[PDB]
RNA sequence: AGCGCCGUGGCGCAGUGGAAGCGCGCAGGGCUCAUAACCCUGAUGUCCUCGGAUCGAAACCGAGCGGCGCUACCA
């Protein structure tokens, strides 16, 4: 006669529940799956790309089980311009003799560390392995630096096809090309539909799918049969994630930096402003552990123009309040995910699309920006996303002289004008201020079919700096 | 290798047939 | 989530501080040899819930039901 809700509660006591992070662990024997941080953090990024109306959200709700909000009326039926998240933790049954195959199992955040097993018959506790986070990229052709930006973010891919669709659909390439751009190599073919299609189509489909990656660079992509309804093969998504993808080298001795691309006003409607919270900056740590209590600036900032017309860059120090990750406040913060950072950035900064794709660093860090940037591009032999009917996809041109091309840099959204085109070298002017820390994978896009469509990739080399302003 | 995407397939088909023998 | 807007007689509008409203609908009747036009009378209301002051409240206000416009997804 136990009501649900204790019965929960015994089995979060008995799972261990969620052990606050330690205040000041020793961060050099801290291993990105240790259980001070993995009970509590996702440390590998991993996106889902796709056709427009095929369901990725969807899908890591089946997974994960968090939803990924889709909002502003509109947007909650055709599209969404930001990017939607969700929190798994990949739990593996200790128990040898259950199969292998239903030993994993994905759950929310919100749940302990050793749960019970649900299979029927095992008495056996779960191990999570790892923390996931899910970056959901938009998979239209219209919202173009949206998905540029969440590669730039994401670690691992998973990239879902149509079954009863057409094999060669355009969008899923772009997107594959795409992550091929930014040296990321871990692809998972997912087939999203499998109930409503026959046994010979899906040889079909799945040679279909085979010859389409052969010549690219992911050679090795396992290819799963998945349902975002039927909750059904959602197990071995999980193992090949275990197996497959492994952590990217990542450790402290790197200085720490920050990508922030989404921006959060926490200020609750009808409440008294006595009690309010500050500005939450959603943002990527690449590199560098990350406390609470930080003095951190961003580097592009503030973007004003004078009355001469020259662009003006106000760096915005701010002092970090918190580092929500998870679902719980932590003490220290892992790199290669992406935390909202609640700092003192004034609430109206982070209302609208504002710290969209912007880079971010800790004091004792002197980020550079510039103006004109020298770039080392290279160029595919074809358009990706157009659907000629018959004919010769669309030969991509050479580059012209005062152009508008949208070059995104990391996360950076830029409209820059071409100064010199050269065989393999040009030079960009940015009205809208990019900044530059290593190396900084660049996509390009143009415009021909009114939206963008990606060209190639390129690599900043050179660039002219602007000191920023005390 | 594909090897491994068909026998999941597979257990797909199977699990569609007990569940809905109507379809 | 909050800020402004609203509450049919079937419908759109109007007064709402003294108790059931207009016009369009529907029914019937009149005019015409006959129809439409025109002219009369109707039969339809818990004018969205709980309450208040008041000889009075759909109406004036408040502890809420429902739906719009707006800020707008507010980790
Ligand atoms: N029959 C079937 N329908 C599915 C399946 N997966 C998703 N859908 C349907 O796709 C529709 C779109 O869902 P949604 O996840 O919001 O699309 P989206 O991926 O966010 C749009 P974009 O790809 O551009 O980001 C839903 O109605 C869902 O029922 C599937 O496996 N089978
Ligand atoms: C983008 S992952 C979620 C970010 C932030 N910790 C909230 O919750
Ligand atoms: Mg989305």
């Amino acid at each position: 006669g136990e009501t649900e809700e204790e019965k929960r509660k015994r089995e979060f006591e008995e799972g261990g529940g969620l052990p606050e992070q330690p205040l000041n662990p020793d961060f050099s024997k801290l291993n990105p799956l240790s259980a001070e941080i993995i009970n509590r953090q996702a440390t590998i990024n991993i996106g889902t790309i796709g056709h427009v109306a095929h369901g990725k959200s969807t899908v890591v709700r089946a997974i994960s089980g968090v939803q990924t909000v889709r909002f502003k009326d509109e947007l909650e039926r055709n599209i969404t311009i930001k990017l939607g998240y969700a929190n798994a933790k990949i739990y593996k049954c200790q128990e040898p003799t259950c199969p292998e195959p239903d030993c994993y199992r994905s759950f929310k955040s919100d749940k302990e560390i050793s749960p019970k097993c649900q299979r029927p018959g095992c008495p056996g506790r779960y191990k999570l392995v790892r923390h996931v986070s899910f970056v959901d990229c938009p998979g239209h052709d219209i919202l173009m630096s949206t998905m540029l930006s969440g590669a730039a973010v994401m670690d691992a891919a998973l990239l879902l096809i149509a079954g009863n669709e057409s094999c060669p659909q355009p969008q899923t390439s772009e997107h594959l090309a795409a992550i091929e751009i930014m040296k990321l190599k871990h692809v998972i073919i997912l087939q999203n539909k499998v109930d409503l299609m026959r046994e010979e189509s899906a040889l079909e489909h799945q040679k279909s799918i085979l010859k389409f990656i052969r010549g690219t660079i992911a050679d090795g992509a396992p290819i799963v049969p998945i349902s975002a309804q039927l909750k059904y093969n959602i197990d071995a998504v999980n193992e090949f994630i275990v197996k497959t993808i492994p952590v990217p080298p990542r450790d402290f001795m790197i200085s720490p930096r920050l990508i922030v691309i989404r921006s959060f006003d926490v200020n609750k409607p009808g409440a008294e402003i006595e009690d309010l919270k500050g500005g939450v900056a959603g943002g990527s740590i690449l590199n560098g552990v990350f406390k609470l209590g930080d003095e951190i600036e961003i580097r592009p900032g503030i973007v004003t123009k004078d009355d001469k017309g020259k662009i003006q860059c106000k760096p915005i120090f701010s002092n970090i309040v918190s580092l929500f990750a998870e679902q719980n406040d932590l003490k220290f913060a892992v790199p290669g995910g992406l935390i909202g950072v609640g700092t003192k950035v004034d609430p109206t900064l982070c209302r609208a699309d504002r710290l969209v794709g912007q880079v971010v660093g800790a004091k004792g860090h002197l980020p550079n920006i510039y103006t004109d940037i020298e770039i080392n591009y290279f160029l595919l032999r074809r358009l990706l996303g157009v659907k000629t009917d018959g004919q010769k996809q669309a030969k991509v041109r050479k580059l012209e002289p005062n152009e508008v091309l949208m070059v995104n840099i990391g996360s950076t959204a830029t409209g820059a004008r071409v100064v010199a085109v050269k065989a393999d070298m040009a030079r960009l002017q940015l009205t809208s201020p990019a900044c530059t820390e290593i190396n900084e994978k660049i996509a390009l896009s143009r415009r021909i079919e009114k939206h963008w469509r990606l060209i190639g990739w390129a690599t900043i080399k050179k660039g002219t700096t602007l000191e920023p302003i005390a | 290798v594909g090897l491994p995407y068909s026998e999941l397939l597979s257990r797909f088909f199977n699990i569609l047939r007990t569940n809905n023998p109507e379809l």
